[PDB]
This record gives structure tokens, C-alpha cells and sequence, in this order.
């Protein structure tokens, strides 16, 4: 894939969880099969691009709940879609605090 | 005196005439107003740039002026510590509708050491640097804005 997803919104649902919802239009990559999405998150206090943790989600989903986060902590959040060939560009990068 | 969490100075709403004044509309990358924005390349300011686009550097002339003054006072206050910008002008879209971040008129800031015990004083230093509104917006950063 050469088009990445776009993050529509991020919202904390608890002290340890953040909901994110994205859009991805299959035809933007000629309808190439996408196997899933990678969702990246790291504490906003880090500017180390190596400090992103990753969740893997299936290709049908347009939202995800990130969990096991720290209370009252800001996170940088971005994502890619992927397939057997490889990965997209990163999305926009949202900042979102847990409760 | 230092600000505490949730406090703002002047103690009126951001978009009031006495503070930063009204929203004028989101400035997008492809727009004519985007040309009023130029990158702040001050070597005494750290720009987070999690976007890998240089967006956080982009801001109005007035925002630059006050930010640059603050960069000096920060280094004076705590030797070895610098001003850090987490958000300048934004296109990622996580800010509220009518956020001054969408116009290059607001910055979220920390100290370089992320020592939250310094943030209340950092907010005071931003007021003294001449930001039109300064808000201890989050436990994690101070929000500073300027008039159009
Ligand atoms: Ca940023
Ligand atoms: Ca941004
Ligand atoms: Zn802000």
C-alpha cells in the first residue's frame, strides 16, 4: 500500500485506554488486499521515534482501543496499513491523554 | 507568581478581545494564509516534530516574537534547560474546532527536561514574554497564544 490511513479522532475512554477511529479507502491503493493496520503509540514526553509501541489490527476494522496505558498520560498516536508487500506511509499523528 | 493547573492569565477566556481575540478560521497547507506562516529556526528552542513535517516550527510573526523572548528567559531561569514546543501550527486535527493552533497563533510548550514542577513558572515566564493568553492547559504542557 502507498496510501496510509487517516486518523479521524482519538479520545480517552478511561485512565488506561484510548479509542481511535480512522478512515482507509481500499481504492486509494487500487484495491490491493490489505492484511491489517499497525497502530503506534508512545508517551508524548518521548521524542525518540524508537519508543513507539505497536498494536496489530485486522484489515476490516476502522477503529481500535489501545489499552494498558498509564493514567493521566499524553500519547503520540499514528498508524500504517500493511500487506504482504509491505507498509504504507504513516498517518497524521494525534496527541491524546488518558484520563 | 507561578500558575497552577487549569489557571490562565489574563483570567478571561482565550478568544476575548483582552486576551488572544477571535478565531479567524483554520489555515490549511494549500491555503493563501499558509504563506503568512514561516518556520521558527531558533536554535534555543526544541521542536518535538513527532509529525516529521516541521509543522511545529510554523507560526505567526507575533507568536515567533513572544516565543523567542520566552526561549531566553527559560535558559536564564534554569541553566542547561531549554524551551520545548510540542505543538505549533497543526494539521493533524486533534485540537478543538476553532483552536488557535490551526492558525499558527498557539504553541503547547514544556521545559526540555519535562520537569512538571517547572511548568507553573514556565507559564509565568510566558506571560512575562508577552503572550496574549497563557493557560496551564494540561498537567503535561502549557498553552500560549497570541492575537492575530
Ligand atoms: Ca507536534
Ligand atoms: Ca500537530
Ligand atoms: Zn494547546
Amino acid at each position: 500500500p502507498i496510501t496510509g490511513p487517516h486518523i479521524a479522532y482519538t479520545e480517552a475512554v478511561s485512565d488506561t485506554q484510548i479509542m481511535l477511529k480512522w478512515t482507509y479507502i481500499p481504492s486509494s491503493n487500487n484495491n490491493t488486499p490489505i492484511q491489517g493496520f499497525y497502530i503506534y503509540y508512545r508517551p508524548t514526553d518521548s521524542d525518540n521515534d524508537s519508543d513507539y509501541k505497536r498494536d496489530v489490527v485486522e484489515g476490516s476494522k476502522q477503529w481500535h482501543m489501545i489499552g494498558h496505558l498509564q493514567p493521566e498520560t499524553s500519547y503520540d498516536i499514528k498508524m500504517q496499513c500493511f500487506n504482504e508487500g509491505g507498509e504504507s506511509e504513516f498517518s497524521n499523528v494525534m496527541i491524546c491523554e488518558t484520563k | 507568581t507561578p500558575l497552577a493547573y487549569k489557571q490562565f492569565i489574563p483570567n478571561v477566556a482565550e478568544k476575548t478581545l483582552g486576551a488572544s481575540g477571535r478565531y479567524e478560521g483554520k489555515i490549511t497547507r494549500n491555503s493563501e494564509r499558509f504563506k503568512e506562516l514561516t518556520p521558527n529556526y531558533n536554535p534555543d528552542i526544541i521542536f518535538k516534530d513527532e509529525e516529521n513535517t516541521g509543522a511545529d516550527r510554523l507560526m505567526t510573526q507575533r507568536c515567533k516574537d513572544k516565543l523567542n523572548a520566552l526561549a531566553i528567559s527559560v535558559m536564564n531561569q534554569w541553566p542547561g534547560v531549554k524551551l520545548r514546543v510540542t505543538e505549533g501550527w497543526d494539521e493533524d486535527g486533534h485540537h478543538s474546532e476553532e483552536s488557535l493552533h490551526y492558525e499558527g497563533r498557539a504553541v503547547d510548550i514544556t521545559t526540555s527536561d519535562r520537569d512538571r514542577s517547572k511548568y507553573g513558572m514556565l507559564a509565568r515566564l510566558a506571560v512575562e514574554a508577552g503572550f496574549d493568553w497563557v493557560y496551564y492547559e494540561s498537567k503535561a504542557h502549557i498553552h500560549c497564544s497570541v492575537k492575530a
